[PDB]
């Protein structure tokens, strides 16, 4: 029996014991329309930029474990790949899809005296 | 070059938020695509069935390079819609070369030229436009199963984005949802077909698949049924993306809902890349010996779809009253002709295929250009029709109903004749280029024993002609419902224009009216060149038809 | 010094008009074999970009704000420079491919490579890349300038896969090594 | 074999569903995973690292297209306020 | 498969079969003799055999039947046990090695 | 009656004519008259280019026909055995 399989079982067992104690010995009593509103687009952006950037980091992990054979030629393609995805992040930063500037006495009137008619 | 332009445009676009840059970015995209034509014109000085490039993942043919240039030219022409304002002010006192090139004119242009129209404020529109082009040209030059999948998603995902980029239109977001949802299902069938090829053959290389097909076409233990069956599943996904029947339901809805200028690009560019890609795959998988392979040939899905498109495209168009749904169904009938020529794999039909695709792309471009120009021309006209008032997205799709074209011959007779020429080219009336396109497909189908399909092609053509005639009847047989705007010409409603020299010093001052507001030159000239190519093709056919003849000879060269 | 294998790898034979010099010449070879017209065509094409945008502003003004046109010209000028450079590279590399008239380029290549044979240096030079990775570079940039309207690529590797049987360079070197030998004796 | 059954589950998502457009997006994810699982197992049988590479690019592209599809749904829902088809 | 790059960083196990098939096609097919590609047919069948193993599976199904039919007819008076086999070819277990080998 | 330059000079002239008619702008105002030489000049340039293309197409098609009789010959001669 692999040490990794027994580890998974034991951690699961600990979780059941904690549930079991509080289900068996803790007290229990019967102590137990909705409006709606628009949601913030920033939440979609955080998940979107995370996912797309999470994929690009994943695609670089093979390079870090293959740097010796890749040498100069594989490094060029990795740098080309990094440069392309960096431009999309510049677009992310430049347009502030995360609302970087979300939170933020020149007078339009100047008067001149000319005197008596 | 397309990739440098995309990256360079994105960097310039990334650090700006100014929507008045949109027209300039569109013009730079025209300039960028002109360099792309130059680099591919440079590349045609060789004769070969194909040269695999970049580790064998891509390839180049004379055919591939010809249709890169065609895709670039169509994209430059379409990009004019977002690179020049729809209307201009013209006067005889500012018409000389010394005037246009040394003097300036001044007037309140904003309302006249629609400076702040939605189609002039989308910064990233030319950039998503170039992304679709990159997918289309990469698909043409694709030599590998994985390259196929990546290029088709690249082109497809960009088209979904373009259908939704007008994010404040309820119609456009609805159309974007429909294309993505049904388009995503179509992409599974392409990935499923490509995957089934790999799991059976052990290769992602199209070269190797052709070798496997060629040896297995002899006249036991690993009979290669997978190749036809996989390509059948693979082809079905590509039939959806060209809106071929019975996989065509999405396009009349998507084409009508998205704005007309967007429809122009979306409805044209995608068919060229898929059909050209299919052409080579049809050639190299076409069995010669009548064996068990040929009886299960995946290309019957193309012949069945051509039949079904010929009927659906013409019959269902009979009752359409909205002009963009009619064009969608008119397209379906024309891909029926295109698919017949692709299915007959003859030298004659491949010449017919190549000619039909180019002339239909040019002709369908003209119809959209004429339809957008008529929309931009009605600015100085008013109507009391109660139907027109109840239209949605009037700004995105100014012409939505065939009844809106009623009496357009009395509003602009020569522009109405250009529409009539284009529509008569769609029916196949000689000596228009559309006739010669249908004639070549029918002669090639007849010469290969496709008698039954040739007879249905002629019968559906008469049915299709009915709704084509119906558009023409509204333009010519009735007086218009649109009246010229009274306040534009009321003997006292005149706006001012200044003519100034190189030193910004006054030269003259002229008072102008609505009758001095004309269609912009880019749109009239593009309509005029294409209309005359359609009409005068019989005097100019030698080089155009010789190109395809030579292209097919290279492809077929034993 | 003949390695008895002057054609080491299976190359792709393409029908063209003029003899093939190099399926994948080095970047520096394509700059050094450029003609004065190639430079003339290079800048003229590069000037066309910003000039077209300028002409598109003089005839049909964009109505852009104060600094918009300068920003657009900067991007147009870079687009034209990239496009113009690729056109310059294609004109020189098309002569190596044998897809453009290349009599002058054939001559100097025959001269240049022969000098290397007798000097002892390798025909295409020495590479820091493994031989397997040299094959990858050769199979990536081989005839790659025909794809320049879509994706750019340049050969910066020193590999020995140029598409050409290299016997011609050794026959001349041997042939004119004896001519200098006979001349030396007759002195 | 399991990969085939999974493709049916994604197929069956479109048969049984008249009104849940979100289920249409999920059924595409099931189909794409089923096809990628088939490629992975075949790549193991044929000792081919290219199969694993192909599967990695399918994960990248299918992840990319999920984000586009959700963005398109968000632009749709901003104007409609519902993802339900009236049927 | 046909790529030539295996799971452990080495080459793919069917690649030599794939190179042979391509070698047979390129050197026996041509424009002059379209029937020369017939020779490449047994080479193709070998490539599909390497990928999928349907012939080798079929051969062993038949051979296991005969093998498992011969062991039922015979009577094993004293078959070697798992412990003794584990002692096969060892430094101080000649008796177990001799017993398993029936020597 | 198919002359490449005469036809394409006229084609460019017709493009300007149809364009002005489409804009519903007068066909001949004297200050705009430079455009017809310009349109016809660009039209003539396109047709000098089509001349060279047609020449190369004719040479290449003529070359292909020879290859086709050549292929039929050596196949027929091989059948003589
Ligand atoms: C943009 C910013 C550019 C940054 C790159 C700066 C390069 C710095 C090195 C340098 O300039 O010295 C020249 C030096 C020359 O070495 P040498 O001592 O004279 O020996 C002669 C040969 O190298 C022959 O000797 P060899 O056979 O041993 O050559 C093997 C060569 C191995 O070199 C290679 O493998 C060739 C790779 C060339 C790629 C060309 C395609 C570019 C277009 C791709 C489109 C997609 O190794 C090297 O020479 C050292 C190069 C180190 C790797 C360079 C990696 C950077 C390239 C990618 C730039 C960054 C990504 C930008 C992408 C942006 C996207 C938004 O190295 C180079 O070859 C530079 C090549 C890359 C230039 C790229 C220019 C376009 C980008
Ligand atoms: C490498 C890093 C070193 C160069 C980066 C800084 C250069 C100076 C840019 C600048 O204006 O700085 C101020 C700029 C804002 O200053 P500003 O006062 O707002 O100026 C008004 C606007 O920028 C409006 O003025 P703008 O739009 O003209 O300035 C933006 C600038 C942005 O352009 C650049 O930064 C050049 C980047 C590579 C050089 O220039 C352009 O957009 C026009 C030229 C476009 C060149 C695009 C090259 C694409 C790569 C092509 C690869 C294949 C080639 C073969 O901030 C920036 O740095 C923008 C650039 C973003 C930085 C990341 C660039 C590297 C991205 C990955 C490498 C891609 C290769
Ligand atoms: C089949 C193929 C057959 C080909 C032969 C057929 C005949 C060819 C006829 C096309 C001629 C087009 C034309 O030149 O119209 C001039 C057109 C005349 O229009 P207009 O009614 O007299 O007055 C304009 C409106 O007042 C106010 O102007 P706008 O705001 O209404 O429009 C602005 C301007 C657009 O501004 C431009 O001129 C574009 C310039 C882009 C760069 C072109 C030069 C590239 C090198 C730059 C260095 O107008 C246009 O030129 C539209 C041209 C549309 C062509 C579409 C492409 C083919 C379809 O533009 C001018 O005002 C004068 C421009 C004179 C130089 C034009 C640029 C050089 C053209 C060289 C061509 C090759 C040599
Ligand atoms: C109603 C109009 C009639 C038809 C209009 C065009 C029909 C005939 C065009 C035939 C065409 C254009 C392809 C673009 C058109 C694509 C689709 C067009 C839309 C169809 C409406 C393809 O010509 C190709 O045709 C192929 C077979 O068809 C051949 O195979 C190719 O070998 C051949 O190059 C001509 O290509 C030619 O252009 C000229 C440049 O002047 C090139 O000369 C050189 O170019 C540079 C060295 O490259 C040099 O720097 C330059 O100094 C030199 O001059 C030629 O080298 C060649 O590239
Ligand atoms: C329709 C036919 C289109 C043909 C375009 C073409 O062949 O132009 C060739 C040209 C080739 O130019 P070029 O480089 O051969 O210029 C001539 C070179 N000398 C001087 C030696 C003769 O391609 C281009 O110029 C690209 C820009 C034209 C496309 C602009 C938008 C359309
Ligand atoms: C119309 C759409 C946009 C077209 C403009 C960009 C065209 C991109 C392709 C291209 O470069 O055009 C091919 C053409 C042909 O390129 P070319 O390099 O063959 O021209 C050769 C010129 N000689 C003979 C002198 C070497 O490019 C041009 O040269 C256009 C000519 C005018 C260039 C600008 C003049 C100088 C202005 C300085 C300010």
């Amino acid at each position: 029996m692999s040490a990794m399989s027994i580890y998974i079982i034991f951690v699961s067992i600990i979780a059941i014991l904690f549930l079991a104690i509080d289900l068996i010995f803790a007290p229990h009593n019967p102590y137990k329309s909705q409006s709606r509103s628009p949601f913030n687009i920033s939440f979609f952006i955080y998940g979107l930029v995370f996912l797309l950037l999470d994929l690009e980091i994943l695609l670089l992990y093979p390079f870090a474990v293959s740097e010796y054979v890749n040498s100069a030629y594989g490094l060029a393609a990795a740098l080309i790949f990094i440069g392309i995805i960096t431009i999309g992040f510049v677009y992310e930063l430049g347009h502030d899809a995360l609302k970087v500037h979300s939170r933020q006495l020149k007078s339009s009137v100047v008067i001149s005296y000319l005197g008596n008619i | 070059m397309i990739m440098i332009s995309i990256l360079s445009l994105l960097l310039s676009t990334s650090v700006t938020l100014r929507r008045d840059m949109s027209i300039l970015f569109n013009r730079i995209s025209i300039i960028a695509l002109a360099y792309c034509i130059l680099h591919d014109t440079m590349s045609l000085s060789f004769i070969s069935k194909g040269i695999g490039l970049h580790g064998g993942l891509l390839h180049i043919t004379n055919l591939t390079q010809i249709f890169h240039i065609f895709i670039f030219i169509i994209s430059i022409l379409i990009l004019q819609l977002t690179s020049f304002y729809p209307r201009k002010v013209w006067i005889p006192e500012y018409s000389s070369l010394k005037d246009i090139f040394f003097n300036k004119i001044l007037y309140y242009r904003t309302k006249i030229i629609n400076k702040m129209g939605e189609h002039m404020k989308i910064i990233e529109y030319p950039l998503i436009l170039l992304f679709v082009i990159s997918g289309a040209v990469f698909l043409i030059s694709t030599n590998d199963l994985v390259s196929i999948f990546l290029s088709i998603e690249l082109q497809s995902y960009g088209l979904y984005l373009l259908s939704t980029i007008y994010r404040n239109s309820e119609l456009s977001t609805t159309g974007g949802l429909i294309y993505f949802l049904l388009g995503g299902l179509s992409s599974c069938f392409i990935l499923l077909g490509t995957s089934l090829l790999y799991v059976n053959s052990g290769t992602t290389s199209l070269d190797g698949l052709y070798i496997l097909n060629s040896i297995s076409d002899v006249n036991s233990w690993y009979k290669p049924y997978y190749l036809n069956f996989s390509l059948l599943i693979f082809s079905i996904g590509f039939l959806f993306k060209v809106s071929a029947a019975p996989f065509h339901f999405w396009s009349p809805d998507v084409y009508d809902a998205i704005p007309t200028i967007v429809t122009t690009f979306v409805a044209i560019i995608a068919k060229i890349s898929i059909f050209i890609f299919l052409l080579e795959l049809v050639y190299y998988t076409n069995s010669n010996a009548n064996s068990y392979l040929s009886e299960f040939s995946w290309t019957y899905a193309l012949l069945i779809s051509s039949l079904l498109s010929l009927i659906i495209g013409t019959v269902v168009g009979l009752t359409q009253f909205r002009i963009k749904r009619l064009l969608a169904y008119s397209t379906i009938s024309h891909v029926g002709f295109i698919l017949l020529a692709l299915s007959v794999s003859s030298i004659e039909s491949t010449q017919a295929f190549i000619f039909y695709l180019i002339q239909y792309s040019i002709s369908n471009l003209n119809a959209f250009f004429i339809l957008i120009t008529i929309g931009f021309s009605l600015y100085g006209y008013v109507t009391n029709n109660k139907e027109y008032k109840s239209l949605l997205d009037k700004n995105n799709s100014p012409i939505q109903l065939i009844s809106q074209l009623k009496g357009y011959f009395y509003i602009n007779p020569l522009l109405s004749l250009s529409l009539a020429i284009t529509i008569f080219s769609f029916v196949g009336v000689p000596p228009l280029v559309g006739f010669f396109a249908k004639q070549m497909v029918l002669s090639a189908a007849l010469d290969n024993g496709y008698i039954f399909l040739s007879l249905i092609a002629i019968i559906t053509s008469v049915i299709g002609a009915v709704y084509y005639l119906n558009v023409i009847k509204e333009i010519f047989f009735y007086s218009p419902e649109h009246e010229v705007n009274p306040v534009l010409n009321e003997s006292d409603s005149n706006f001012s224009l200044r003519i100034l020299n190189e030193k910004n010093v006054l030269i003259r001052s002229v008072l102008l009216k609505g009758r001095n507001i004309f269609i912009s030159s880019p749109f009239s000239i593009t309509i005029s060149i294409i209309t005359n190519v359609i009409l005068l093709f019989i005097f100019m056919n030698k080089e155009w038809l010789s190109m395809g003849t030579i292209l097919v000879q290279i492809l077929f060269s034993a | 010094n003949t390695p008895t294998q002057t054609y080491q790898f299976p190359s792709k034979t393409v029908k063209t008009d003029y003899p093939l010099i190099d399926n994948d010449p080095h970047f520096t070879r394509v700059i050094r074999y450029a003609r004065p017209s190639d430079y003339a065509h290079g800048l003229a094409a590069a000037a066309a970009g910003p000039a077209a945008l300028w002409l598109m502003e003089r005839i049909s003004p964009s109505q852009v704000g104060r600094g918009g046109f300068a920003k657009a010209m900067r991007l147009a000028g870079f687009i034209g420079l990239a496009g113009g450079f690729l056109y310059f590279y294609q004109r020189s590399i098309l002569r190596f491919y044998g897809m453009s008239e290349n009599a002058r380029e054939v001559e100097m290549d025959m001269r240049e490579m022969t000098d290397r044979v007798k000097a002892g240096l390798p025909l295409y030079g020495e590479s820091r890349l493994s031989p397997a990775m040299q094959g990858v570079a050769a199979r990536q940039s081989r005839y790659s300038a025909l794809f320049f309207g879509v994706m750019p690529w340049f050969n910066f590797v020193n590999h020995n896969q140029h598409g050409v049987d290299t016997a011609k360079y050794y026959q001349q070197a041997e042939r004119e090594l004896e001519a200098e030998r006979l001349a030396r004796e007759q002195a | 074999n399991i990969t085939l059954i999974l493709f049916l589950i994604g197929i069956l998502g479109f048969v049984l569903n008249r009104k849940n457009i979100i289920l249409m997006l999920i059924s595409i994810e099931i189909m794409l995973l089923s096809i990628t699982f088939l490629i992975l197992l075949s790549s193991l049988n044929m000792d081919d690292i290219i199969g694993q590479t192909y599967a990695i690019y399918i994960i990248v592209v299918a992840g990319a297209e999920s984000a586009i599809g959700l963005g398109i749904l968000v632009a749709f829902y901003r104007l409609r306020g519902s993802i339900a088809i009236e049927y | 498969m046909a790529s030539g790059y295996g799971l452990n960083g080495g080459p793919s196990r069917c690649f030599p079969f794939w190179q042979e098939l391509l070698a047979c096609y390129v050197t026996n097919s041509s424009e002059d003799n379209p029937d020369g590609k017939n020779k490449c047919i047994p080479v193709m069948e070998d490539y599909y055999e390497c990928l999928h193993h349907r012939k080798e599976a079929a051969r062993v199904r038949a051979l296991q039947a005969a093998y498992r039919e011969a062991e039922a007819k015979k009577l094993q008076e004293n078959p070697p046990t798992a412990g003794q086999i584990r002692n096969l070819g060892l430094l101080n277990k000649e008796e177990d090695t001799k017993k398993v080998h029936c020597a | 009656m198919v002359n490449r330059i005469l036809f394409w000079t006229g084609f460019g002239l017709a493009v300007r004519f149809w364009q002005l008619g489409i804009e519903m702008r007068p066909f001949f105002n004297r200050k705009s008259l430079w455009a017809y030489p310009l349109f016809g000049g660009v039209g003539a340039s396109f047709g000098y280019w089509l001349q060279s293309i047609d020449e190369k197409q004719t040479k290449m098609l003529e070359e292909r026909k020879q290859a086709i009789l050549e292929k039929r010959a050596r196949r027929a001669q091989r059948q003589a055995e």
